[PDB]
């Protein structure tokens, strides 16, 4: 049985338009380990993204953290895009300041 | 003392087909990564200046070679026995091994393995114990591995003799990072409505280190038992993020506060107050 990834997108600090911050995408609960994660700015892949090395929890499900420094604005949209063998096409979870 | 109390190594070995297999590995103090492993070269990556603990360059090189030979050897041996074990490709094997410092000072060692994301085996009292989920296959694996006294003895030494002194050495060598105190910041927000005539209030707590933290929704000095803690999420640079939520009826949100207690605050709790009608 393969397990699909859970994707959680959140900022390190409360969002304040024009102030330096970090966008995190925590991808967890998946199996097997092969996975593709990208952070997006207005649907375009962010090249300067850092990530953790593969780890797993007590139930053997894998998890990763992908993060990038960003400055939120009124109109710039951010998201996390993940592909895994359990998915037909990449799953996109948009960052939401109010959620 | 505060901070991590355990050290462990993890292995993820992915067998794509009969000719291709690759292993990923890493070294950790609880949730904090201190070693990387290059799958290609079969060499360790020391992520912190104190990652070698109190071990000499000689002993670190010896252990790297033990892991290099084991990682290459493990893929070689699984491929050779895959037919006998009725393995269908692709499959993935995971392993975790290490030791931990308990209250009272004892150091306990562990080793667990998985196949297909399910428990497969464990090591108790320096012996191979098949897990029920592993079935007949894990019973056959434990029979096979105990035929080779070389592997058993190397595992015993690493688990019960090498890991405990390594753990104490690296907890000491890394204390400036491991036992540091980083203050959290906290803020309030409004969550999606959980139901009719109900609001969800959210208390965000972020940037704290070490991991233990206390967050509660309050009415004065009274803890709200409805407080729901989300999962503790990682931040970059060894800090954490947590959301504490509370489902309330609109007319009952007034008078609520969120209280944060953390070792770095030295008794000065953070208190945020919910104020109504967008104030
Ligand atoms: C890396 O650090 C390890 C931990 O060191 C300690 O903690 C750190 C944080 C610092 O504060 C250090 O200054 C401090 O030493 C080192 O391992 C520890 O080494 C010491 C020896 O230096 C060793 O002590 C010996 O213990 C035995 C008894 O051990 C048995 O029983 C205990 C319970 O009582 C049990 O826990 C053990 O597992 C064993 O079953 C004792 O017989 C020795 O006594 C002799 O020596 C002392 C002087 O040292 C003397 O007064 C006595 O009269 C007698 O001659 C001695 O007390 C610790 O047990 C050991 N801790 C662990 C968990 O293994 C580590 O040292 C290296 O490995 C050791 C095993 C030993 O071979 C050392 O000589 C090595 O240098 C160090 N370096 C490395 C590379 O690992
Ligand atoms: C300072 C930074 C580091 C920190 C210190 C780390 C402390 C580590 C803590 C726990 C690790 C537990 C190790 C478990 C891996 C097995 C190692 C091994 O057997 O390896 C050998 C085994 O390698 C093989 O032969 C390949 C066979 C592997 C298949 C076996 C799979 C079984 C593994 C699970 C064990 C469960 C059974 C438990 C029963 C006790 C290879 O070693 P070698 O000595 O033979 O290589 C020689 C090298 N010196 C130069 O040539
Ligand atoms: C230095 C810095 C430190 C950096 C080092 C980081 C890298 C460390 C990676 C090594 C991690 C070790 C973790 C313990 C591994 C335990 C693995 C147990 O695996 C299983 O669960 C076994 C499942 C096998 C079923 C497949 C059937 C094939 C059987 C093959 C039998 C082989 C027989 C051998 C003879
Ligand atoms: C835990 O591991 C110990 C060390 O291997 C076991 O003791 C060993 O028992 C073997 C019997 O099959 C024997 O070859 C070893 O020489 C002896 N080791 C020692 C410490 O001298 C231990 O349990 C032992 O065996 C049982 C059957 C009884 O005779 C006990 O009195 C022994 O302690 C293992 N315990 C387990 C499996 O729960
Ligand atoms: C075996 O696996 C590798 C890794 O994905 C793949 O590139 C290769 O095509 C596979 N070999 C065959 C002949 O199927
Ligand atoms: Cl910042
Ligand atoms: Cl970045
Ligand atoms: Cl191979
Ligand atoms: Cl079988
Ligand atoms: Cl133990
Ligand atoms: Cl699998
Ligand atoms: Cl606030
Ligand atoms: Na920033
Ligand atoms: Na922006
Ligand atoms: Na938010």
């Amino acid at each position: 049985i393969q397990r699909t990834p859970k994707i959680q997108v959140y900022s390190r600090h409360p969002a304040e338009n024009g102030k330096s911050n970090f966008l995190n995408c925590y991808v967890s609960g998946f199996h097997p380990s092969d996975i593709e994660v990208d952070l997006l700015k207005n649907g375009e892949r962010i090249e300067k993204v850092e990530h953790s090395d593969l780890s797993f929890s007590k139930d053997w499900s894998f998890y990763l953290l992908y993060y990038t420094e960003f400055t939120p604005t009124e109109k710039d949209e951010y998201a996390c895009r993940v592909n895994h063998v359990t998915l037909s096409q990449p799953k996109i979870v948009k960052w939401d300041r109010d959620m | 003392f505060q901070g991590p109390t355990s050290f462990h190594v993890i292995q993820t070995s992915s067998f794509t087909n009969s000719t291709w297999a690759q292993t990923q590995g890493s070294g950790w103090l609880d949730d904090l990564q201190i070693h990387g492993w290059d799958s290609d070269s079969g060499t360790a990556i020391f992520l912190k200046p104190w990652s070698k603990g109190n071990f000499s360059d000689k002993e670190v090189a010896e252990l790297e070679e033990i892991f290099r030979v084991y990682i290459f050897g493990f893929a070689r041996e699984v491929q050779d026995f895959a037919g006998d074990f009725q393995m269908k490709y692709p499959f993935e094997i995971q392993g975790i091994a290490g030791c931990e410092l308990h209250s009272g000072g004892a150091i306990v060692s562990f080793l667990r393995g998985a196949l297909g994301g399910l428990d497969f085996l464990s090591v108790k009292n320096a012996s191979c114990v098949p897990s029920p989920e592993g079935g007949s296959r894990a019973q056959k694996f434990c029979a096979l591995i105990i035929q080779y006294q070389g592997i058993m003895e190397t595992v015993r030494i690493l688990l019960y003799e090498t890991c405990p002194r390594y753990l104490l050495g690296v907890l000491n060598a890394g204390k400036a990072d491991l036992q540091r105190q980083v203050k959290p910041e906290a803020w309030l927000s409004s969550g999606p409505s959980p139901g009719p005539g109900r609001l969800q209030l959210v208390c965000h707590v972020s940037g704290f280190y070490p991991k233990p933290v206390w967050v509660m929704w309050m009415r004065g000095e009274q803890e709200q038992q409805g407080t729901q803690l989300g999962d503790i999420l990682p931040n970059a640079n060894w800090t954490w993020y947590l959301r504490a939520t509370l489902d309330v009826a609109d007319g009952e949100a007034a008078g609520l506060s969120c209280r944060v207690k953390h070792s770095s605050l030295e008794g000065q709790d953070i208190i945020l107050y919910w104020r109504g009608s967008g104030l």
